[PDB]
């Protein structure tokens, strides 16, 4: 009876909705890029000595 | 695990340039360097 | 000075901690200082370990682990001024027979080339486990 109105569905759109969400909130705005790393470069070091 | 930055490898920053291009770089770097050793030697001036 | 140093246990500083958000600002949970050989711990809770890397005890225990890997190479290099000063002494009292000098001066030259390797292993190793703590926005 629940299911068939979408009482059940409602409380799937309540309950894994309402405890804050992990998307595209900290993928749109919370990067900003680093520094190379000497990691990122170290092989030259390697080739060179 | 949701995936982070990877470890960078050791040859990473070869990274841009795929593996069949700096073979044929280097095999274009022999084959201009003997051509061009070939062209000196027919022409005094 | 390199002889000072390996025996010295204060190559570099950590400090593990949490932040604080608003009129809170900052609050230290762990600190050490650490050594190529051993480590000697510091006031983080105020027990103060020298201890030895080969006994356990976390990602800053891994950070403490991969600093072996870059053991060897001033060990190499402190063994190259050992080999090179020696040759040094040997023409200030006998001049002649020039030979040993130009040869002493290739392992003055190629003592310095393995501490270059040896701190692109050090620093790489630092960085790598600096990058391999996962990125929690509260411990700074």
């Amino acid at each position: 009876k629940l299911s068939e109105q979408g009482v059940l569905d409602k409380l799937k759109n309540k309950w894994w909705y309402d405890k804050g969400e992990c998307g595209a909130k900290d993928s749109g705005s919370k990067e900003k890029t680093s520094a190379l790393s000497l990691s990122n470069v170290a092989g030259v070091f390697y080739i060179l000595v | 695990k949701k995936p982070q930055k990877s470890k960078p490898g050791v040859f990473s920053f070869l990274d841009p340039l795929a593996y069949e291009i700096w073979m044929c770089i280097v095999f274009a770097y022999i084959g201009v360097s003997v051509v061009l050793f070939l062209v000196s030697r027919f022409s005094p001036y | 000075l390199l002889g000072i140093a390996v025996s010295t246990d204060y190559w570099l500083y950590l400090e593990e901690g949490i932040i604080l958000p608003q009129n809170q600002s900052t609050e230290v949970k762990m600190s050490l200082h650490s050594g190529l050989w051993r480590v000697c711990f510091l006031a983080g809770e105020e027990r103060g370990r020298c201890f030895t890397i080969e006994y356990v005890m976390e990602s800053t225990v891994n950070v403490l682990k991969m600093i072996r890997s870059a053991t060897p190479f001033p060990l190499v290099s402190l063994f190259f001024m050992f080999i090179g000063f020696i040759l040094s002494n040997i023409g200030h009292i006998r001049p002649h027979r020039t030979i040993l000098a130009f040869v002493s001066g290739i392992f003055f030259i190629l003592s310095g080339l393995s501490l270059v390797v040896g701190l692109v292993l050090y620093i790489s190793s630092i960085n790598d486990e600096m990058l391999n703590r996962t990125k929690d926005a509260e411990t700074y």
